RNA sequence: UUAAUUCCGAUAACGAACGAGACUCUGGCAUGCUAACUAGUUACGCGACCCCGGUCGGCGUAACUUCUUAGAGGGACAAGUGGCGUUCAGCCACCCGAGAUUGAGCAAUAACAGGUCUGUGAUGCCCUUAGAUGUCCGGGGCUGCACGCGCGCUACACUGACUGGCUCAGCGUGUGCCUACCCUACGCCGGCAGGCGCGGGUAACCCGUUGAACCCCAUUCGUGAUGGGGAUCGGGGAUUGCAAUUAUUCCCCAUGAACGAGGAAUUCCCAGUAAGUGCGGGUCAUAAGCUUGCGUUGAUUAAGUCCCUGCCCUUUGUACACA
């Protein structure tokens, strides 16, 4: 039961994320941008898995199971409130997004308020601090 | 038991002095400063300015 | 830190001097005759007076007090 | 009466009067 | 028990001082033999009053340092219960004993400061009394303990049954023994 | 400088040196079989509860900070 | 018959002086009298800076106002009591009476 | 060299650049006869005893 | 025999919330798996049956001191909110979580809609505590 | 047999403790709890240090319900391990031989004081320019 | 010699005054006193349960004042014993004892071109005074960012983080004069922030027995910039206001930065003190990383010195006296 088992696989690649098979599966899973450590434990109480297990130990079936609850958040019945992307100002969809998908809607946001100029954007682009805090005296070690 | 009438503002031309009359015992710290010292302090309206009065 | 001021001290060599038949080498007595000979004022002042008469009058026996 | 003052706003009510 | 007090699990009786410098300021047997190092206080009024509480309430008191564990009395004699428990596995004889030898063992007697002809200064070598040799023997080995245990899998209970068994011996390996012979190094350097 | 690369789960021979060197240390904590076999905390506390539910250390006296076993008293 | 006299004041002996009148009337005038319950006294406490300016070293004033409660109980008609609270009033001391 | 015992008898004063020493005459305990000053550092009382490395060198009666 | 007060209480709750789970009928709600206790903790708990330890809880606390509704079952059930970079505050439990566990405990024949506001615990609630508490003592034993 | 009541309290910090003493078989409670309940258990001798002393032969003709409120935890703890101590004291000069008494004072005063004699610190007043009683917040030069 | 120009001694000085001390507030002691249905206790009767008793902040009225409240007095003085001291002033230990220095308020003679004309309908002079430097509305600004300084907060982890469970406080404030604006139990909806219902309280009456944090008992983690750290950032969700863009405040998922204990230097502090830890007041429609108070847990070191830094004396020199 404790020996390292046959077939325990250290190195895992999924969603083109490295998951190391020694983690606990609920931090182990909670690598990817998109997945936190709220995000990972929920699904993985979705998925019939026991968090007690490392995430070598677990069998390939169980690995697509736990990917397929991931990106089907309202499929197996994970509110509107816990999905890190709500209401797309394009798509109107409620569903969270994971790491390449969101690096291409958080670009594409704020080159949106950048090429609609509202300040946000304009701030953005001449590189300082977004939501009103004085920079009188902070943010240095950034800008040289 | 002792007085003392602090008179002070600008006496004597354009900078302010201050005169100080004492006669007999005046005592300054402690509680029976509460109910032995009637202290009262005042303002005139003279040409030159404010003279302050301060009587113990 | 215990010096008795002169107001304590002048008070004690006053009352010896006027009431000696009376004060004696107990504390708690003189503290009493003190309280009815003395209009003191305060409670403290009363017990830091009668403390320094139970101390000169201690030494009075021994013999040369000066004051 | 109907408005009812606490005894802390009525007494610097008091004290305010007489100042 | 109108008998004996055991400290928890630990004998008081048959534990000598053998040292007789380290006897009148080391206060154990027959009556500062209390079961909990852990009492009310009223030792640091007066001057001399701090070498009469029990020497294991000392070691309590001196373990717990660096903001975070200040005012954790309750912690530090939990960890000197469990340290008490592994110094007696580990050696097998009485955990008092290993503690007041440790301490006398652990205690420096000659060490510098800088001295008069006050026109510049010097740096003399002097003696250090029954009580200081407690205080600097008793701050040592904690601090040999925090400093061991910060960022290390062997746990502090753990760490000070290390430090007080090696000094208890008269190791060299323990960090109060090295310190202490450093001093006394620097004292001889310079008398 | 230097990196600790401690295991994850048991190997063959590391499991033989556990149940083999452990029940003769006089002192047998997490911390102590982690620093001599090179294990995570949470598998050395779950061998030394799998190893006295078998049978074979002795506990003293566990803590939610501190659990402290040794060995099997022989005579 | 339970008529209640709350006496309210800034001064503690001025107070004293009115709560010992009272009960020495109720006393002579043959009533039952549940004796000065003192309520506990509260503290009016306003910690200003001393200074009308910014510029001097940080200095505080701490102005505090005691005010002291006491209520006697009677069991006895209105009018009898009415001519005694009616006698002995203070410029200090403040009454307030409720009959039920 | 062998570190001998001696009973402080008598506290004089405290010396140093900053009142960090205590200057007291210390008596041997081996011998009855043998007292010479010494300079001590920490909290000394009068009635304690101190463990010398050497038992020739001597503090300055200042 | 024993009461509730006569035994060690860390064992008390387990005992009863087990004792509840033999039931195994607690009315429990259906987003058991997904919320957060309180807005000032993180994450879920640990163990998967914390309605079961809360409900024997909530259970203990209205058998020691009654008349409690949902705002001082809140107050109870309370912690520090560090504020990240800001120093940590007090803060309360989530009023739903105490609601629903006093409701199933209404359903269930142990406390009762109190007047005076808040929940009593009913005879049989007190029996039930009573019996576990002296089976709890002679298992000690 | 007729009333052996006496109440007794005792304090060390702003907590109190009140110690109900009367005849019986020997039980002493606190707040319904036995001895072996009350928290924190890591001081467990603290509150058995009148009962491992006096013995359970003395403590065993009467019982005691203590009750307490206000402090914290160590001083509560405080409270009552004086309480006990100091209502058995009080009882056993009372109801029973001076000598009785005179014995166990002289026992549990020889091992700590503290077990009759309150603690007389409190917690003393903060004053403006610093952050306690007694350390000032933090004079800038240059 | 003292905390002290505090006293004793010496003595051409003797006797006094202000400041010091005394005084006032508070801290701690009373099984003594006067009193309590707006504080509680011990009994007692009913009522629930476990096996006569045990627990009961479930209920209800005879004794009472220990527990709580605030009034009066009492109490501690270097008083008692022993040493050192010109044997004086007093100091040191030790007994009995609740205390053998609790903390603050007040504060002399005189001075500074110290700060305030942005506290004043205190106020001389100057300026403006109808396109106002007045008074109002409308918007922006005081938050602007390569940089140097000052006061703070969270940190860098195992004495720790996380999730459960268990168990203890003290100060306060509370419906507004104009003033609009209060503190809130309890119940249903909601994951949360809230929302909708009916009440209490102008108060030892209601929030409330203020179920606070630390801490304490047990799981998870295992020396990894890691379940340490929570800056920076996207989206959505609530509340206040006439309006939150330049994010007011709050919630949730997400994002996971430098930081491995900090060079020259340098601040504060000796007992319920440092420090940790939370809780009220002020500001306040919205409202604490500030300040001002309150408990909670509770040490290391010292009973010394003029070495450094300051300040005050006496002797001394002076051609200085706006010094």
């Amino acid at each position: 039961s404790l020996v390292i088992p046959e077939k325990f696989q250290h190195i895992l690649r999924v969603l083109n994320t490295n998951i190391d098979g020694r983690r606990k599966i609920a931090f182990a899973i909670t690598a990817i941008k998109g997945v936190g450590r709220r995000y990972a434990h929920v699904v993985l109480r979705k998925a019939d898995i026991d968090l007690t297990k490392r995430a070598g130990e677990l069998t390939e079936d169980e690995v697509e199971r736990v990917i397929t609850i991931m990106q089907n958040p309202r499929q197996y019945k994970i509110p509107d409130w816990f999905l890190n992307r709500q209401k797309d100002v394009k798509d109107g969809k409620y569903s969270q997004v994971l790491a390449n998908g969101l690096d291409n809607k958080l670009r594409e946001d704020l080159e949106r308020l950048k090429k609609i100029r509202a300040h946000r954007g304009l701030r953005h682009f001449w590189g300082l601090r977004v939501r009103g805090q004085h920079t009188k005296t902070t943010g240095r070690r950034g800008r040289t | 038991k002792g007085c003392e009438v602090v008179v002070s503002g600008k006496l004597r031309g354009q900078r302010a002095k201050s005169m100080k009359f004492v006669d007999g015992l005046m005592i300054h710290s402690g509680d029976p400063v509460n109910y032995y010292v009637d202290t009262a302090v005042r303002h005139v309206l003279l040409r030159q300015g404010v003279l302050g009065i301060k009587v113990k | 830190g215990r010096v008795r001021t002169k107001t304590v001290k002048k008070a004690a060599r006053v009352i010896i001097e006027k009431y000696y038949t009376r004060l004696g080498n107990d504390f708690h007595t003189n503290k009493r005759v003190c309280e009815e000979i003395a209009i003191i004022p305060s409670k403290k002042l009363r017990n830091k007076i009668a403390g320094y008469v139970t101390h000169l009058m201690k030494r009075i026996q021994r013999g040369p007090v000066r004051g | 009466m109907a408005v009812q003052i606490s005894k802390k706003r009525k007494f610097v009510a008091d004290g305010i009067f007489k100042a | 028990t109108p008998d004996i007090k055991l400290f928890g699990k630990w004998s008081t009786d048959d534990v000598q001082i053998n040292d007789i410098s380290l006897q009148d300021y080391i206060a154990v047997k027959e009556k500062y033999a209390k079961y909990l190092p852990h009492s009310a206080g009223r030792y640091a009024a007066k001057r001399f009053r701090k070498a009469q509480c029990p020497i294991v309430e000392r070691l309590t008191n001196s373990m717990m340092m660096h903001g975070r564990n200040n005012g954790k009395k309750l912690m530090t004699v939990r960890i000197v219960k469990h340290a008490f428990e592994i110094i007696h596995l580990l050696t097998g004889e009485n955990p008092l004993q290993v503690l007041v030898n440790a301490i006398i063992n652990s205690g420096p007697r000659e060490d510098s400061t800088r001295i008069g002809r006050a026109g510049t200064v010097r740096r003399q070598a002097v003696d250090v009394s029954p009580l200081r040799r407690v205080n600097q023997a008793i701050w040592l080995l904690c601090t040999g303990a925090r400093e061991a245990a910060f960022r290390n899998i062997k746990t502090i209970a753990e760490c000070l049954a290390d430090e007080l068994i090696n000094a208890a011996k008269g190791s060299s390996n323990s960090y109060a023994i090295k310190k202490k012979d450093e001093l006394e190094r620097v004292a001889k350097s310079n008398r | 400088r230097d990196k600790l690369n401690n295991l994850v789960l048991f190997d063959k021979a590391t499991y033989d040196k556990l149940c083999k060197e452990v029940p003769n240390y006089k002192l047998i904590t997490p911390a102590v079989v982690s620093e001599r076999l090179k294990i995570r905390g949470s598998l050395a506390r779950a061998a030394l509860q799998e190893l006295l539910s078998k049978g074979l250390i002795k506990l003293v006296s566990k803590h939610r900070a501190q659990v402290i076993y040794t060995r099997n008293t022989k005579g | 018959h339970r008529i209640r006299i709350t006496l309210t004041s800034r001064n503690v002996k001025s107070l004293e002086k009115v709560c010992a009148d009272l009960i020495r009337g109720a006393k002579e005038k043959n009533l039952k009298v549940k004796g000065p319950v003192r309520m506990p006294t509260k503290t009016l406490r306003i910690t200003t800076r001393k200074t009308p300016c910014g510029e001097g070293s940080k200095t505080w004033d701490r102005f505090q106002m005691r005010i002291h409660k006491r209520l006697i109980d009677l069991h006895s008609p209105s009018e009898i009591v009415k001519q005694i609270t009616s006698i002995s009033i203070e410029p200090g001391v403040e009454v307030e009476v409720t009959i039920a | 060299q062998p570190i001998k015992l001696a009973r402080v008898t008598k506290v004089l004063g405290r010396t140093g650049s900053q009142g960090q020493c205590t200057q007291v005459r210390v008596e041997f305990m081996d011998d009855t006869s043998r007292s010479i000053i010494r300079n001590v550092k920490g909290p000394v009382r009068e009635g304690d005893v101190l463990t010398l490395l050497e038992s020739e060198r001597e503090a300055r009666r200042l | 025999g024993v009461t509730v007060k006569d035994v060690n209480q860390q064992e008390f709750v387990r005992a009863l919330a087990a004792f509840l789970k033999k039931s195994g009928k607690l009315k429990v709600p259906e987003w058991v798996d997904t919320v957060k206790l309180a807005k000032h903790k993180e994450l879920a708990p640990y163990d998967e049956n914390w309605f079961y330890t809360r409900a024997a809880s909530t259970a203990r606390h209205l058998y020691l001191r009654g008349g409690a509704g949902v705002g001082s079952m809140t107050k109870i059930y309370g912690g520090r909110q560090r504020n990240g970079v800001m120093p940590s505050h007090f803060s309360r439990g989530s009023k739903s979580v105490a609601r629903r566990v006093l409701q199933a405990l209404e359903g269930l024949k142990m406390v009762e809609k109190d007047q005076d506001w808040g929940r009593k615990l009913t005879p049989q609630g007190q029996r039930d505590l009573d019996r576990i508490a002296g089976q709890v003592a002679a298992a000690k034993k | 047999g007729p009333l052996q009541s006496v109440q007794v309290f005792g304090r060390k910090k702003t907590a109190t403790a009140v110690a109900h003493c009367k005849r019986g078989n020997g039980l002493i409670k606190v707040n319904g709890r036995p001895l072996e309940m009350i928290e924190p258990r890591t001081l467990q001798y603290k509150l058995l240090e009148p009962v491992l002393l006096l013995g359970k032969e003395r403590f065993a003709g009467v019982d005691i319900r203590v009750r307490v409120k206000g402090g914290g935890h160590v001083a509560q703890i405080y409270a009552i391990r004086q309480s006990i101590s100091k209502a058995l004291v009080a009882y056993y000069q009372k109801y029973v031989d001076e000598a009785s008494k005179k014995e166990i004072k002289d026992i549990l005063i020889q091992y700590d004081r503290t077990l009759l004699v309150a603690d007389p610190r409190r917690c003393e007043s903060k004053k403006f320019g610093g952050p306690g009683a007694r350390a000032r917040y933090q004079k800038s030069y240059r």
